[PDB]
Protein backbone atom coordinates (compact mmCIF):
# COMPACT_ATOMS: atom_id res chain seq x y z
CA UNK A 1 0.00 0.00 0.00
CA UNK A 2 2.23 2.60 1.33
CA UNK A 3 5.66 4.06 -1.03
CA UNK A 4 8.36 1.29 -0.26
CA UNK A 5 11.00 2.73 2.83
CA UNK A 6 14.33 1.64 4.65
CA UNK A 7 14.42 1.83 8.05
CA UNK A 8 18.35 2.58 8.58
CA UNK A 9 18.16 2.48 12.20
CA UNK A 10 17.66 -0.80 12.69
CA UNK A 11 18.90 -2.33 9.45
CA UNK A 12 19.65 -6.11 9.10
CA UNK A 13 20.85 -8.10 6.38
CA UNK A 14 16.93 -9.29 6.01
CA UNK A 15 15.47 -5.89 6.68
CA UNK A 16 17.58 -4.53 3.75
CA UNK A 17 17.03 -7.44 1.39
CA UNK A 18 12.76 -6.77 2.40
CA UNK A 19 13.74 -3.79 1.30
CA UNK A 20 15.36 -4.33 -2.25
CA UNK A 21 12.79 -7.12 -3.03
CA UNK A 22 10.24 -4.57 -2.93
CA UNK A 23 11.61 -1.77 -4.52
CA UNK A 24 12.71 -4.94 -7.65
CA UNK A 25 8.69 -5.90 -7.44
CA UNK A 26 7.44 -2.51 -7.56
CA UNK A 27 9.97 -1.98 -11.12
CA UNK A 28 8.89 -5.37 -12.39
CA UNK A 29 6.92 -4.47 -15.71
CA UNK A 30 7.24 -8.24 -16.60
CA UNK A 31 9.58 -10.97 -16.86
CA UNK A 32 11.76 -12.29 -20.54
CA UNK A 33 13.35 -15.61 -19.84
CA UNK A 34 12.64 -15.88 -16.21
CA UNK A 35 14.68 -12.28 -15.76
CA UNK A 36 12.23 -9.09 -14.42
CA UNK A 37 12.36 -6.43 -17.01
CA UNK A 38 11.51 -2.76 -15.96
CA UNK A 39 7.99 -1.44 -17.79
CA UNK A 40 7.93 -0.71 -21.41
CA UNK A 41 8.30 2.94 -21.70
CA UNK A 42 5.94 3.34 -24.37
CA UNK A 43 2.98 2.20 -22.18
CA UNK A 44 3.10 4.16 -18.84
CA UNK A 45 1.74 7.84 -18.54
CA UNK A 46 3.56 10.95 -17.31
CA UNK A 47 1.65 10.88 -14.45
CA UNK A 48 2.56 6.98 -13.27
CA UNK A 49 6.08 7.54 -14.45
CA UNK A 50 7.45 8.29 -10.91
CA UNK A 51 7.66 6.23 -7.62
CA UNK A 52 8.76 7.35 -4.38
CA UNK A 53 11.48 5.42 -1.96
CA UNK A 54 11.98 6.85 1.66
CA UNK A 55 15.08 6.40 3.98
CA UNK A 56 14.93 6.61 7.32
CA UNK A 57 17.14 7.87 9.85
CA UNK A 58 15.58 8.37 12.76
CA UNK A 59 11.45 8.38 13.32
CA UNK A 60 12.40 12.30 12.65
CA UNK A 61 14.74 12.29 10.09
CA UNK A 62 14.12 10.75 6.80
CA UNK A 63 14.54 11.86 3.10
CA UNK A 64 12.74 10.78 -0.05
CA UNK A 65 14.59 9.52 -3.30
CA UNK A 66 12.48 10.15 -6.56
CA UNK A 67 13.20 7.43 -9.58
CA UNK A 68 11.88 6.90 -13.16
CA UNK A 69 9.79 3.56 -13.30
CA UNK A 70 11.21 3.23 -16.63
CA UNK A 71 14.69 3.09 -16.19
CA UNK A 72 15.20 2.54 -12.40
CA UNK A 73 16.95 5.67 -12.28
CA UNK A 74 17.15 8.94 -9.41
CA UNK A 75 15.56 11.47 -9.93
CA UNK A 76 15.93 13.94 -7.52
CA UNK A 77 15.65 13.63 -3.33
CA UNK A 78 13.34 15.45 -0.84
CA UNK A 79 14.42 16.72 2.42
CA UNK A 80 11.96 18.40 4.58
CA UNK A 81 10.06 20.91 2.47
CA UNK A 82 12.47 21.35 0.04
CA UNK A 83 13.47 19.19 -3.28
CA UNK A 84 16.33 18.54 -5.75
CA UNK A 85 16.26 17.34 -9.56
CA UNK A 86 19.48 16.78 -11.25
CA UNK A 87 19.77 18.89 -14.10
CA UNK A 88 19.41 16.15 -16.64
CA UNK A 89 15.81 15.41 -15.36
CA UNK A 90 12.74 16.21 -17.89
CA UNK A 91 9.80 18.58 -17.29
CA UNK A 92 7.67 15.19 -16.21
CA UNK A 93 9.54 14.81 -12.92
CA UNK A 94 9.13 18.14 -10.98
CA UNK A 95 5.85 18.11 -12.27
CA UNK A 96 4.59 14.86 -10.64
CA UNK A 97 7.44 14.41 -8.37
CA UNK A 98 8.14 16.13 -5.21
CA UNK A 99 4.51 18.44 -5.44
CA UNK A 100 4.07 20.99 -2.64
CA UNK A 101 7.68 21.37 -1.93
CA UNK A 102 9.85 23.98 -2.97
CA UNK A 103 11.73 22.52 -5.76
CA UNK A 104 15.00 23.21 -7.04
CA UNK A 105 17.95 21.89 -9.85
CA UNK A 106 21.00 20.98 -8.70
CA UNK A 107 24.18 21.79 -10.74
CA UNK A 108 24.95 18.50 -12.11
CA UNK A 109 22.99 15.38 -14.29
CA UNK A 110 22.45 12.10 -12.86
CA UNK A 111 25.18 9.89 -14.66
CA UNK A 112 28.19 9.00 -12.95
CA UNK A 113 30.24 11.32 -15.39
CA UNK A 114 28.45 14.28 -13.83
CA UNK A 115 28.21 12.75 -10.31
CA UNK A 116 31.93 12.34 -10.24
CA UNK A 117 33.41 15.33 -11.46
CA UNK A 118 31.39 17.15 -9.00
CA UNK A 119 32.82 14.73 -6.25
CA UNK A 120 35.97 15.15 -7.33
CA UNK A 121 36.45 11.26 -6.78
CA UNK A 122 35.44 8.48 -8.94
CA UNK A 123 33.24 5.62 -7.71
CA UNK A 124 36.08 3.16 -6.85
CA UNK A 125 37.62 5.70 -4.58
CA UNK A 126 34.04 6.35 -2.71
CA UNK A 127 33.23 4.21 0.25
CA UNK A 128 29.95 2.36 1.01
CA UNK A 129 27.84 0.45 3.59
CA UNK A 130 25.77 1.20 6.40
CA UNK A 131 27.48 3.99 8.17
CA UNK A 132 27.79 5.72 4.90
CA UNK A 133 24.09 5.50 3.74
CA UNK A 134 23.13 6.90 7.06
CA UNK A 135 25.58 9.48 7.13
CA UNK A 136 24.38 10.65 3.90
CA UNK A 137 20.74 10.51 4.42
CA UNK A 138 21.53 13.27 8.04
CA UNK A 139 23.58 15.02 5.70
CA UNK A 140 20.90 15.34 2.89
CA UNK A 141 18.21 16.06 5.31
CA UNK A 142 20.17 18.84 6.47
CA UNK A 143 20.54 21.79 4.38
CA UNK A 144 24.41 22.00 4.26
CA UNK A 145 24.56 23.74 0.25
CA UNK A 146 27.79 21.73 -0.53
CA UNK A 147 27.09 20.18 -4.13
CA UNK A 148 30.91 18.25 -3.68
CA UNK A 149 29.28 16.48 -1.02
CA UNK A 150 25.71 16.32 -1.90
CA UNK A 151 27.14 14.42 -5.41
CA UNK A 152 29.18 12.54 -3.66
CA UNK A 153 26.56 11.08 -1.14
CA UNK A 154 24.28 11.10 -4.24
CA UNK A 155 26.72 8.15 -5.63
CA UNK A 156 26.84 6.22 -2.42
CA UNK A 157 22.72 6.21 -2.26
CA UNK A 158 22.26 5.50 -6.28
CA UNK A 159 24.55 1.83 -6.07
CA UNK A 160 23.08 1.10 -2.92
CA UNK A 161 19.51 1.63 -4.37
CA UNK A 162 19.24 1.79 -7.74
CA UNK A 163 22.13 -0.59 -8.53
CA UNK A 164 21.22 -2.96 -5.71
CA UNK A 165 17.81 -3.59 -7.30
CA UNK A 166 19.16 -4.07 -10.59
CA UNK A 167 22.06 -6.46 -9.63
CA UNK A 168 21.80 -9.03 -7.29
CA UNK A 169 25.42 -8.54 -7.15
CA UNK A 170 25.20 -5.06 -5.73
CA UNK A 171 23.06 -5.74 -3.24
CA UNK A 172 24.92 -8.73 -2.07
CA UNK A 173 27.72 -7.03 -1.67
CA UNK A 174 25.72 -4.71 0.68
CA UNK A 175 24.86 -7.13 2.76
CA UNK A 176 28.14 -8.75 3.52
CA UNK A 177 28.85 -5.27 4.07
CA UNK A 178 26.30 -4.86 6.90
CA UNK A 179 27.28 -8.66 8.11
CA UNK A 180 30.59 -7.30 8.23
CA UNK A 181 30.21 -3.89 9.86
CA UNK A 182 32.73 -2.84 7.27
CA UNK A 183 32.72 -0.05 4.60
CA UNK A 184 33.66 -1.30 1.25
CA UNK A 185 34.59 -0.18 -2.39
CA UNK A 186 33.25 -1.25 -5.49
CA UNK A 187 35.78 -3.81 -7.65
CA UNK A 188 36.18 -3.24 -11.22
CA UNK A 189 33.56 -5.80 -11.75
CA UNK A 190 31.15 -3.80 -9.74
CA UNK A 191 31.81 -1.42 -11.71
CA UNK A 192 31.85 -3.49 -14.85
CA UNK A 193 28.45 -4.55 -14.27
CA UNK A 194 27.28 -0.92 -13.59
CA UNK A 195 28.68 0.26 -16.77
CA UNK A 196 27.15 -2.46 -18.70
CA UNK A 197 23.30 -2.50 -17.64
CA UNK A 198 21.91 -1.37 -21.10
CA UNK A 199 23.97 -3.86 -23.28
CA UNK A 200 23.68 -6.82 -21.26
CA UNK A 201 19.79 -6.37 -21.26
CA UNK A 202 19.70 -6.02 -24.61
CA UNK A 203 21.73 -9.15 -24.94
CA UNK A 204 19.40 -11.38 -22.91
CA UNK A 205 16.44 -10.08 -24.70
CA UNK A 206 17.92 -10.57 -28.35
CA UNK A 207 18.95 -13.98 -27.46
CA UNK A 208 18.47 -16.53 -30.11
CA UNK A 209 19.68 -20.28 -29.92
CA UNK A 210 20.52 -19.42 -26.12
CA UNK A 211 23.31 -16.85 -27.96
CA UNK A 212 23.66 -13.28 -27.74
CA UNK A 213 23.59 -11.81 -31.01
CA UNK A 214 27.04 -9.44 -30.55
CA UNK A 215 29.09 -10.60 -27.39
CA UNK A 216 29.03 -8.50 -23.75
CA UNK A 217 32.28 -7.96 -22.35
CA UNK A 218 32.54 -7.97 -18.12
CA UNK A 219 35.69 -7.42 -16.29
CA UNK A 220 36.30 -9.31 -12.83
CA UNK A 221 38.51 -8.39 -9.63
CA UNK A 222 41.81 -8.98 -11.19
CA UNK A 223 40.64 -6.91 -14.06
CA UNK A 224 40.79 -9.73 -16.99
CA UNK A 225 38.25 -9.40 -19.70
CA UNK A 226 34.71 -12.38 -19.63
CA UNK A 227 33.51 -12.11 -22.45
CA UNK A 228 30.19 -13.01 -22.40
CA UNK A 229 27.81 -14.51 -24.97
CA UNK A 230 25.51 -17.07 -23.91
CA UNK A 231 21.88 -16.56 -21.57
CA UNK A 232 23.17 -19.61 -19.85
CA UNK A 233 26.33 -17.89 -18.73
CA UNK A 234 26.81 -18.05 -14.83
CA UNK A 235 27.72 -14.28 -14.70
CA UNK A 236 24.09 -13.50 -16.00
CA UNK A 237 22.86 -14.41 -12.61
CA UNK A 238 24.10 -11.37 -11.19
CA UNK A 239 21.42 -9.54 -13.29
CA UNK A 240 18.39 -8.92 -11.09
CA UNK A 241 16.43 -6.49 -13.22
CA UNK A 242 16.71 -5.48 -16.52
CA UNK A 243 15.99 -2.16 -18.84
CA UNK A 244 13.25 -2.97 -21.41
CA UNK A 245 14.65 -3.13 -24.89
CA UNK A 246 12.25 -5.60 -26.92
CA UNK A 247 9.50 -8.10 -26.52
CA UNK A 248 11.10 -11.30 -28.07
CA UNK A 249 8.93 -13.47 -31.03
CA UNK A 250 9.71 -12.89 -34.32
CA UNK B 1 10.18 -0.91 -27.93
CA UNK B 2 8.35 -3.21 -30.49
CA UNK B 3 9.65 -6.50 -31.55
CA UNK B 4 13.39 -8.01 -31.35
CA UNK B 5 15.21 -8.82 -34.33
CA UNK B 6 16.11 -12.71 -34.72
CA UNK B 7 18.08 -12.21 -38.35
CA UNK B 8 21.38 -12.70 -36.69
CA UNK B 9 23.38 -16.03 -37.12
CA UNK B 10 26.36 -15.38 -34.58
CA UNK B 11 29.90 -17.44 -34.94
CA UNK B 12 31.04 -18.65 -32.01
CA UNK B 13 32.86 -21.62 -29.96
CA UNK B 14 30.97 -24.47 -28.24
CA UNK B 15 32.51 -25.50 -24.74
CA UNK B 16 31.64 -28.57 -22.95
CA UNK B 17 32.55 -31.41 -21.12
CA UNK B 18 36.47 -30.41 -19.16
CA UNK B 19 36.43 -26.93 -20.98
CA UNK B 20 37.39 -28.68 -23.93
CA UNK B 21 35.82 -27.43 -27.30
CA UNK B 22 33.42 -28.58 -30.31
CA UNK B 23 35.78 -29.48 -32.68
CA UNK B 24 36.08 -30.66 -36.32
CA UNK B 25 38.55 -33.58 -36.69
CA UNK B 26 41.91 -32.75 -38.57
CA UNK B 27 40.13 -29.48 -39.89
CA UNK B 28 38.65 -32.52 -42.39
CA UNK B 29 35.26 -31.68 -44.01
CA UNK B 30 34.92 -34.43 -45.84
CA UNK B 31 31.07 -35.63 -45.41
CA UNK B 32 31.32 -38.10 -42.68
CA UNK B 33 34.03 -36.77 -40.81
CA UNK B 34 33.26 -37.47 -37.47
CA UNK B 35 33.42 -34.50 -34.59
CA UNK B 36 34.69 -34.52 -31.67
CA UNK B 37 36.40 -32.65 -28.30
CA UNK B 38 39.07 -31.02 -28.53
CA UNK B 39 41.14 -28.73 -26.37
CA UNK B 40 40.11 -25.11 -27.33
CA UNK B 41 43.06 -23.38 -29.28
CA UNK B 42 45.31 -20.16 -28.43
CA UNK B 43 43.45 -19.01 -31.63
CA UNK B 44 40.06 -18.62 -32.78
CA UNK B 45 40.16 -21.74 -35.86
CA UNK B 46 37.29 -22.32 -38.14
CA UNK B 47 37.41 -26.08 -37.15
CA UNK B 48 36.33 -25.30 -33.77
CA UNK B 49 33.99 -22.19 -34.95
CA UNK B 50 30.27 -22.91 -35.62
CA UNK B 51 27.61 -20.38 -37.14
CA UNK B 52 23.87 -20.37 -35.23
CA UNK B 53 21.88 -20.61 -38.40
CA UNK B 54 18.42 -19.43 -38.53
CA UNK B 55 17.13 -22.32 -39.60
CA UNK B 56 18.75 -23.80 -37.19
CA UNK B 57 21.53 -25.92 -38.08
CA UNK B 58 24.92 -25.44 -36.49
CA UNK B 59 27.32 -24.58 -39.56
CA UNK B 60 31.57 -25.22 -39.89
CA UNK B 61 33.26 -23.91 -42.98
CA UNK B 62 29.75 -23.62 -44.81
CA UNK B 63 28.92 -27.94 -43.32
CA UNK B 64 26.03 -28.96 -41.07
CA UNK B 65 26.55 -30.32 -37.56
CA UNK B 66 24.91 -33.58 -37.99
CA UNK B 67 24.03 -36.76 -36.59
CA UNK B 68 24.68 -39.94 -38.36
CA UNK B 69 21.17 -41.56 -36.82
CA UNK B 70 18.44 -41.35 -34.33
CA UNK B 71 19.39 -43.40 -32.07
CA UNK B 72 21.75 -43.41 -29.15
CA UNK B 73 25.14 -44.18 -29.49
CA UNK B 74 24.66 -42.29 -32.94
CA UNK B 75 27.97 -40.22 -33.53
CA UNK B 76 27.42 -37.05 -34.61
CA UNK B 77 29.74 -35.22 -38.16
CA UNK B 78 30.33 -32.44 -40.63
CA UNK B 79 28.50 -33.06 -43.46
CA UNK B 80 26.63 -31.07 -46.73
CA UNK B 81 23.41 -29.31 -45.63
CA UNK B 82 22.09 -30.19 -48.74
CA UNK B 83 22.65 -33.86 -49.43
CA UNK B 84 22.53 -34.72 -45.37
CA UNK B 85 18.59 -35.51 -44.39
CA UNK B 86 17.23 -32.40 -42.94
CA UNK B 87 15.85 -33.77 -40.02
CA UNK B 88 19.45 -34.69 -38.39
CA UNK B 89 21.06 -30.92 -39.24
CA UNK B 90 18.57 -29.53 -37.00
CA UNK B 91 19.05 -28.59 -33.52
CA UNK B 92 17.62 -26.33 -30.54
CA UNK B 93 20.43 -25.22 -27.94
CA UNK B 94 18.37 -24.49 -24.57
CA UNK B 95 18.71 -21.97 -21.94
CA UNK B 96 20.06 -25.34 -19.51
CA UNK B 97 22.87 -25.86 -21.80
CA UNK B 98 21.22 -28.38 -23.52
CA UNK B 99 21.84 -29.08 -27.38
CA UNK B 100 18.87 -31.37 -28.52
CA UNK B 101 18.61 -33.01 -32.17
CA UNK B 102 14.32 -32.01 -31.90
CA UNK B 103 14.07 -34.98 -34.64
CA UNK B 104 15.78 -37.59 -32.43
CA UNK B 105 14.87 -36.26 -29.38
CA UNK B 106 18.31 -37.22 -28.03
CA UNK B 107 21.66 -34.38 -26.85
CA UNK B 108 24.79 -33.69 -27.65
CA UNK B 109 27.14 -35.77 -26.10
CA UNK B 110 30.52 -36.14 -25.16
CA UNK B 111 30.79 -39.99 -23.46
CA UNK B 112 34.43 -40.04 -23.70
CA UNK B 113 36.42 -38.73 -20.73
CA UNK B 114 39.55 -38.54 -22.77
CA UNK B 115 40.54 -35.62 -25.45
CA UNK B 116 39.84 -36.86 -29.10
CA UNK B 117 36.54 -38.35 -28.44
CA UNK B 118 33.92 -38.24 -31.53
CA UNK B 119 30.19 -36.75 -29.62
CA UNK B 120 27.27 -38.41 -29.78
CA UNK B 121 23.46 -38.34 -29.28
CA UNK B 122 21.62 -39.45 -26.28
CA UNK B 123 19.29 -40.10 -24.22
CA UNK B 124 18.84 -36.96 -22.19
CA UNK B 125 19.97 -36.69 -18.41
CA UNK B 126 21.36 -33.41 -18.06
CA UNK B 127 24.71 -35.53 -17.14
CA UNK B 128 28.01 -32.76 -17.13
CA UNK B 129 29.10 -34.35 -20.58
CA UNK B 130 25.62 -33.09 -21.96
CA UNK B 131 26.11 -29.52 -21.16
CA UNK B 132 27.62 -26.96 -23.02
CA UNK B 133 28.07 -23.17 -23.27
CA UNK B 134 28.70 -21.10 -26.91
CA UNK B 135 30.65 -18.26 -27.05
CA UNK B 136 34.32 -18.18 -28.54
CA UNK B 137 35.76 -17.57 -24.93
CA UNK B 138 35.22 -21.29 -23.73
CA UNK B 139 37.39 -20.38 -20.54
CA UNK B 140 35.59 -22.09 -16.94
CA UNK B 141 34.10 -18.41 -14.93
CA UNK B 142 36.21 -18.41 -12.41
CA UNK B 143 34.36 -16.32 -9.28
CA UNK B 144 33.45 -16.48 -5.65
CA UNK B 145 30.23 -18.15 -4.54
CA UNK B 146 28.73 -15.95 -2.10
CA UNK B 147 25.92 -17.76 0.10
CA UNK B 148 23.84 -15.74 2.91
CA UNK B 149 25.12 -13.74 5.70
CA UNK B 150 29.14 -12.65 4.70
CA UNK B 151 29.07 -16.26 4.00
CA UNK B 152 31.47 -18.11 0.92
CA UNK B 153 31.69 -21.39 -0.77
CA UNK B 154 35.24 -22.81 0.53
CA UNK B 155 37.02 -25.81 -0.64
CA UNK B 156 38.15 -28.43 2.12
CA UNK B 157 40.23 -31.38 1.09
CA UNK B 158 37.41 -33.55 -0.64
CA UNK B 159 34.26 -31.18 2.08
CA UNK B 160 32.86 -28.33 0.76
CA UNK B 161 31.34 -25.58 3.62
CA UNK B 162 30.80 -22.17 4.35
CA UNK B 163 32.90 -19.26 6.02
CA UNK B 164 33.09 -15.40 5.84
CA UNK B 165 34.34 -14.12 2.70
CA UNK B 166 37.58 -13.28 1.85
CA UNK B 167 39.05 -12.45 -1.10
CA UNK B 168 42.16 -13.62 -0.15
CA UNK B 169 41.64 -17.02 0.46
CA UNK B 170 42.62 -19.17 -2.59
CA UNK B 171 39.81 -21.97 -1.18
CA UNK B 172 37.38 -19.91 -2.04
CA UNK B 173 37.82 -19.20 -5.81
CA UNK B 174 35.66 -21.11 -8.33
CA UNK B 175 35.98 -22.75 -11.88
CA UNK B 176 32.79 -22.66 -13.31
CA UNK B 177 33.16 -25.00 -16.49
CA UNK B 178 31.05 -24.26 -19.77
CA UNK B 179 29.87 -28.23 -18.73
CA UNK B 180 28.21 -26.80 -15.58
CA UNK B 181 30.64 -28.21 -13.01
CA UNK B 182 32.00 -26.20 -10.36
CA UNK B 183 35.25 -26.79 -9.77
CA UNK B 184 37.74 -25.82 -7.24
CA UNK B 185 40.69 -23.30 -8.80
CA UNK B 186 43.14 -25.51 -6.51
CA UNK B 187 42.15 -28.79 -8.42
CA UNK B 188 40.27 -28.50 -11.11
CA UNK B 189 40.03 -32.61 -11.23
CA UNK B 190 37.96 -31.86 -8.24
CA UNK B 191 34.10 -31.24 -8.95
CA UNK B 192 31.11 -30.65 -6.36
CA UNK B 193 29.22 -33.53 -6.61
CA UNK B 194 25.59 -34.35 -4.91
CA UNK B 195 26.18 -37.88 -2.43
CA UNK B 196 22.82 -38.93 -3.91
CA UNK B 197 19.96 -38.35 -6.29
CA UNK B 198 17.74 -37.76 -3.23
CA UNK B 199 16.49 -35.28 -1.02
CA UNK B 200 19.08 -34.55 1.85
CA UNK B 201 21.81 -35.47 0.10
CA UNK B 202 25.37 -33.28 0.92
CA UNK B 203 27.40 -31.44 -1.66
CA UNK B 204 30.53 -32.97 -1.65
CA UNK B 205 33.83 -33.20 -3.94
CA UNK B 206 34.26 -35.89 -6.95
CA UNK B 207 36.61 -36.39 -9.70
CA UNK B 208 35.06 -34.83 -11.90
CA UNK B 209 36.03 -37.27 -14.37
CA UNK B 210 33.00 -39.42 -14.06
CA UNK B 211 30.89 -36.22 -15.52
CA UNK B 212 27.27 -37.23 -13.65
CA UNK B 213 24.14 -35.52 -13.97
CA UNK B 214 25.03 -34.64 -10.02
CA UNK B 215 28.23 -32.36 -10.63
CA UNK B 216 26.01 -30.50 -13.52
CA UNK B 217 24.52 -26.64 -12.11
CA UNK B 218 23.21 -23.81 -13.50
CA UNK B 219 23.06 -20.18 -11.77
CA UNK B 220 18.59 -19.66 -11.82
CA UNK B 221 17.33 -16.29 -12.21
CA UNK B 222 16.16 -16.63 -9.14
CA UNK B 223 19.52 -16.77 -7.22
CA UNK B 224 19.75 -20.42 -6.71
CA UNK B 225 22.35 -22.83 -7.64
CA UNK B 226 20.10 -25.45 -9.41
CA UNK B 227 20.27 -29.35 -10.28
CA UNK B 228 18.82 -30.43 -13.40
CA UNK B 229 18.06 -33.68 -13.34
CA UNK B 230 17.56 -33.83 -9.54
CA UNK B 231 15.37 -30.72 -9.65
CA UNK B 232 16.42 -29.24 -6.42
CA UNK B 233 18.72 -26.50 -5.43
CA UNK B 234 21.96 -26.28 -2.97
CA UNK B 235 20.82 -25.31 0.39
CA UNK B 236 22.72 -24.63 3.74
CA UNK B 237 21.80 -27.21 5.99
CA UNK B 238 18.43 -25.70 8.50
CA UNK B 239 20.23 -22.60 7.86
CA UNK B 240 23.00 -23.29 10.37
CA UNK B 241 26.58 -23.00 8.77
CA UNK B 242 28.20 -24.19 11.70
CA UNK B 243 27.14 -27.99 10.42
CA UNK B 244 29.65 -27.51 7.40
CA UNK B 245 27.46 -29.06 5.37
CA UNK B 246 25.71 -27.78 1.81
CA UNK B 247 22.43 -30.07 1.46
CA UNK B 248 19.67 -30.74 -1.77
CA UNK B 249 16.70 -29.63 -1.15
CA UNK B 250 14.00 -28.44 -3.04
CA UNK B 251 13.11 -25.07 -4.07
CA UNK B 252 11.77 -22.82 -0.55
CA UNK B 253 13.59 -19.31 -1.60
CA UNK B 254 14.35 -18.90 1.92
CA UNK B 255 17.49 -17.33 2.42
CA UNK B 256 19.63 -20.12 3.43
CA UNK B 257 19.30 -21.04 -0.46
CA UNK B 258 20.35 -17.75 -2.04
CA UNK B 259 23.70 -17.25 -3.97
CA UNK B 260 25.23 -15.22 -5.81
CA UNK B 261 28.22 -15.04 -8.14
CA UNK B 262 30.84 -12.45 -6.51
CA UNK B 263 33.53 -12.52 -9.57
C1 LIG C 1 34.06 -15.37 -32.65
O1 LIG C 1 35.28 -15.30 -33.40
C2 LIG C 1 35.05 -15.21 -34.83
C3 LIG C 1 36.41 -15.24 -35.52
O2 LIG C 1 37.39 -14.50 -34.80
C4 LIG C 1 34.25 -13.94 -35.16
O3 LIG C 1 34.05 -13.82 -36.57
C5 LIG C 1 32.91 -14.02 -34.43
O4 LIG C 1 32.12 -12.87 -34.69
C6 LIG C 1 33.18 -14.14 -32.94
N1 LIG C 1 31.92 -14.26 -32.23
C7 LIG C 1 31.31 -13.19 -31.73
C8 LIG C 1 32.13 -11.93 -31.50
O5 LIG C 1 30.12 -13.19 -31.43
C1 LIG D 1 15.32 -26.53 -20.49
O1 LIG D 1 14.85 -26.94 -21.79
C2 LIG D 1 13.45 -26.66 -22.08
C3 LIG D 1 13.33 -25.25 -22.63
O2 LIG D 1 14.38 -24.41 -22.19
C4 LIG D 1 12.54 -26.93 -20.88
O3 LIG D 1 11.33 -27.54 -21.32
C5 LIG D 1 13.22 -27.83 -19.89
O4 LIG D 1 12.34 -28.04 -18.80
C6 LIG D 1 14.48 -27.16 -19.37
N1 LIG D 1 15.26 -28.08 -18.57
C7 LIG D 1 14.87 -28.42 -17.34
C8 LIG D 1 14.46 -27.30 -16.38
O5 LIG D 1 14.85 -29.58 -16.94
Amino acid sequence: QDPIKFTTGSATPASYNQFIDALRERLTGGLIYGIPVLRDPSTVEKPNQYVTVELSYSDTVSIQLGIDLTNAYVVAYRAGSESFFFRNAPASASTYLFTGTQQYSLPFDGNYDDLEKWAHQSRQRISLGLEALRQGIKFLRSGASDDEEIARTLIVIIQMVAEAARFRYVSKLVVISLSNRAAFQPDPSMLSLENTWEPLSRAVQHTVQDTFPQNVTLINVRQERVVVSSLSHPSVSALALMLFVCNPLN
Amino acid sequence: SKICSSHYEPTVRIGGRDGLCVDVSDNAYNNGNPIILWKCKDQLEVNQLWTLKSDKTIRSKGKCLTTYGYAPGNYVMIYDCSSAVAEATYWDIWDNGTIINPKSGLVLSAESSSMGGTLTVQKNDYRMRQGWRTGNDTSPFVTSIAGFFKLCMEAHGNSMWLDVCDITKEEQQWAVYPDGSIRPVQNTNNCLTCEEHKQGATIVMMGCSNAWASQRWVFKSDGTIYNLYDDMVMDVKSSDPSLKQIILWPYTGNANQMWATLF
